[PDB]
């Protein structure tokens, strides 16, 4: 079992925090909030570094470029913005969604950004021009998550319509659709590190690990509370192989990936833990909570 | 945003 213990609490956002993400080079933690701001913090000591602003409404997601120099954010103002972290400047504003932009991510090459919106589409944007390359009629309800696989050739998207679909990046055509015996809202999805599996959250208090090639569920994780918010889930790989997720009972849950047994529950936040992230090299977890809390916590484990 | 229930 790991032994995560709270090391720092980061305060500064004025409304609920929406997401937290460690930079690939591991020196920074970035946070997005409904306060329309993005904040950068030192990953190991929680040191407040800077505030990046410009969006006109709340932000639901922020993601790093592979070289840790850029960020892309998704906002209710219907745009995504690409930022240069060092200067804090907005390099491009991506316009084209007709409603809130919910999720975003850079491909490994970092030449593309994929986005998901309440407008039910998935868009692929050219980073250098800031122009939309493709618009995919991906789903029939809001799009909760979008993520590229390891070589960037695939994109996985999820939606409240209960589906998780995999798309061919170059053509934008759908390669496969995954559906359980039922279709509760799919609130989050992402490929595993090697791109072979897909971790999916559904609003019935359940996380599932799917085999992409076989389209079958390999593991199911339960015990937490998740029926209302789109809560992120992560693969923790620096030490023991865990599955990490926030929960509506204000705790961070950690499961053993293979056994599916819960190995630790982190107590401390005073509101729904909406987002968690795992450090790329150290056994460190960042967690963020909603309105009654609005803080970010950094936890560290020996294993 | 993600911070509100939809």
């Amino acid at each position: 079992k790991p032994n995560y213990a709270l090391k720092f609490t980061l305060a500064g956002h004025t409304k609920a925090v929406s997401s937290v993400k460690f930079s690939p080079n591991g020196e920074w933690l970035a946070s997005s909030s409904a306060d329309k701001l993005i904040k950068i913090w030192g990953a190991y000591d929680g040191k407040f570094e800077k505030t990046i602003s410009g969006h006109k409404l709340g932000i639901s997601d922020v993601a790093w470029s592979s070289d840790s120099n850029l960020l892309v954010s998704a906002s209710d103002d219907k745009t995504l913005k690409i930022w240069d972290v060092s200067s804090g400047k907005c390099l491009k504003t991506l316009k084209g969604h007709s409603n809130y932009v919910f999720c975003c991510n850079f491909n490994p090459q970092s030449n593309l950004i994929v986005s998901g919106s309440f407008d039910e589409s998935v868009r692929i944007w050219d980073v250098k021009t800031g122009k939309c390359l493709k618009t995919l009629p991906a789903h029939s309800d809001p799009v909760s998550a979008v993520h590229f696989n390891r070589d960037g050739s695939l994109i996985v998207s999820s939606s409240y319509d209960g589906l998780c679909r995999i798309w061919d990046t170059a053509s934008g055509q759908c390669l496969k659709t995954l559906i359980d015996d039922d279709n509760p809202p799919v609130s989050f999805v992402k490929f595993s590190p090697n791109g072979k599996y897909i971790l999916a959250a559904t609003l019935d208090n359940t996380l599932k690990l799917w085999d992409y090639s076989k389209g079958k569920c390999l593991k199911t994780y339960t015990g937490h509370k998740n029926e209302k918010y789109c809560i992120f889930a992560n693969f923790s790989v620096t030490g023991g192989k865990w599955i990490v997720s926030g929960s509506e009972d204000n705790l961070v849950y950690i499961w053993n990936l293979q056994t599916k047994e819960i190995v630790q529950k982190l107590q401390g936040h005073t509101d729904v833990v909406i987002s968690t992230a795992c450090h790329p090299t150290e056994n460190i977890i960042a967690s963020a909570a909603l309105e009654n809390d609005k803080t970010i916590k950094l936890w560290k484990s020996d294993c | 945003a993600r911070t509100k229930q939809t």
